[PDB]
C-alpha cells in the first residue's frame, strides 16, 4: 500500500498538468515511466508495474 | 584395508562434499541469472529485502520475479502456447524455466 | 516425550532445515557477486577457470578477487584506516567484506 | 619447591589479570574517543547528561552514539552490505565496532 | 573417545616440547647425552629429558640464579615448574647468546 | 531381476578394467605375464590381475614413489585401495612418459 500510495501521489501530480494542458491546448500527455532504458520506450509493454 | 580403508571412506565423504559443492554452484548460476534479470528489468518494490520483510520464502521470491519477467517480456500468445494457459500463477517449475529462457531470448533480441 | 515435546522438536528441525536452505541460497548469491565483479572489473587472467587450473581453492579465488577489487577501487588511506594496515594479504573475513562493500559502492559512485 | 612453583603460577595468573586491567583501561580510552566523536559529529540532544537523565545505561549511550554515527557518515549502501541488513538496531558488537571504524574513515576522507 | 583425543593432544604437546629440547641440546651440550646412548646406559625417557634439562640449566643459567631463584645450588633435586622456570631462563640466555 | 542387472553392470565394469589393464601390460611389461601362460602356471584371474597391477607399479612408479604411497617398499602385501592408488600412479607415469 505504501508504494501504491506514492504512485498515486505522482499520478495526481501528473494529472493536474494533464488536465491543464487538456484545457489550454486540447490534448494532454502523461508518460508512464517503467524500469526501462531511454531507447526501450519505443518497444511496446505487455504487463509491467510502473515506476 | 583397515586404516587406509577408513581414510578412503573419508575420501568418499570428500566426494560427497564435492558433489554438494557442485550442486551449490548450480544453484548459484540459476538463482543468480534470475536475480540479475530481476534487478535489471523489474521494479525496486520487488527487491528481496522488501519481499522478505513482507515475509515470503526466497523460492517464492524467485518464482514471483520469474513470473513478472515472463509477463513483462514474453508475449501472452507465447505464454498461452508454451504454458498452455494464460495464467502463470500455477506454472512454477520446468515450464517456468522454459518461459524465463524465452524471456532471456526476448530481452537479448530487444537489446 | 510428550506431544508438546514432539511438536517443538519437529518445529526446530524444520526451522533448522529452512535456515540451511537460506544459507545455501546466500552462498549462491555470493558466488554470483564474485563472478560478476571478476568479469566486469578485473582482468581475464583472474578468471576462475585459469585460477583453478593453477590449483587454487574456490574460497581462495573469491578472496583473491575481493582483494584485487579492493586495491583497484578502495583508496590506500581507506584501506589503512578500515583494516588498520596497508597490506590486505591477511585481512580476509568480515573486514574483507567491509573493503569489498566499500569497493562495491566506489564503483557505483564512479559510474 | 612445588609450593614455590605453584605460587609462581598463581602470581602469573595475577599478572594476566593485571593485563586484563590494562585492556579495561584501553577500552575506557576507546569509550572517551567515541564520546569525542559523538560531541564532534552529533547533536546536543544525544549528550550523555540528557541520555542519563532519560535513564539509559552507559553502554546503551555508547551504542546509540555509534549507531547514529554509522548512519550519519557510513552511507546506507555500505551499512546494508556490512550488517547484511539495513537496520542497525540489533547489530551492536564487533560488527558495530567495524562500522564505527568505517565511520571514522568516512569523516577522515570527508575532511 | 574425545577424552582419548585430548590425551593424544597432550601427547603431541609433550612430544613437541621434547623435540625442541632435543634439537637444541644436541647442538649445544654434547653427543654423549644422546637419546640412544642414554637409553643404552639404561635411563627412562622422562629421566633422560629431565637430565638434559638440568644440563641445559647448568650450561646457560648461572649458578647465582640457581641458588637464588631455585634456592639450591644443586639442580639434582629441584625438579618441577621450578625446573620449568630454569629452562625458560636458559632459553632466554641462549636467545641472547 | 534389476539386482542381477546391476550385478551384470558391475561385471562389465570390472571386465573392461581387466581388458584395459591387460592391453597396456602386454605392450608395456612383457609377454611372460600373459593371461594364458599365467593361467597355465596356475594363478586365478584376480591373482593374475593383481600381480599385473603390482608389476605395472614396479615398472612405471619408481621404487621411491612406491614406498611413498604404499608406505612399504614391498608391493607384495599392500593390496587394496593403496594398490589402486599405485596403479593409477602407474597410469599417470605412462601418460607423462
Amino acid at each position: 500500500e505504501v508504494e501504491l500510495a506514492r504512485l498515486k501521489v505522482q499520478l495526481k501530480n501528473a494529472l493536474l498538468n494533464c488536465i491543464i494542458s487538456y484545457r489550454f491546448h486540447g490534448i494532454g500527455y502523461v508518460l508512464v515511466k517503467t524500469k526501462d532504458t531511454l531507447i526501450d520506450l519505443e518497444q511496446p509493454v505487455n504487463i509491467e508495474l510502473p515506476i | 584395508l583397515s586404516i587406509n580403508e577408513r581414510i578412503t571412506k573419508e575420501l568418499a565423504e570428500v566426494e560427497e562434499r564435492e558433489r554438494i559443492e557442485k550442486q551449490l554452484l548450480l544453484e548459484a548460476e540459476r538463482i543468480n541469472e534470475i536475480d540479475t534479470l530481476a534487478k535489471a528489468h523489474l521494479s525496486n518494490h520487488f527487491n528481496k529485502e522488501v519481499l522478505l520483510a513482507k515475509g515470503y520464502t526466497l523460492k517464492d521470491i524467485m518464482q514471483a520475479q520469474r513470473r513478472e519477467l515472463v509477463r513483462k517480456f514474453v508475449p501472452i500468445e507465447q505464454i498461452k502456447a508454451i504454458a498452455k494457459v494464460s495464467d502463470i500463477s500455477h506454472i512454477d517449475g520446468e515450464i517456468l524455466e522454459q518461459l524465463v529462457s524465452l524471456a532471456k531470448v526476448n530481452i537479448k533480441l530487444r537489446k
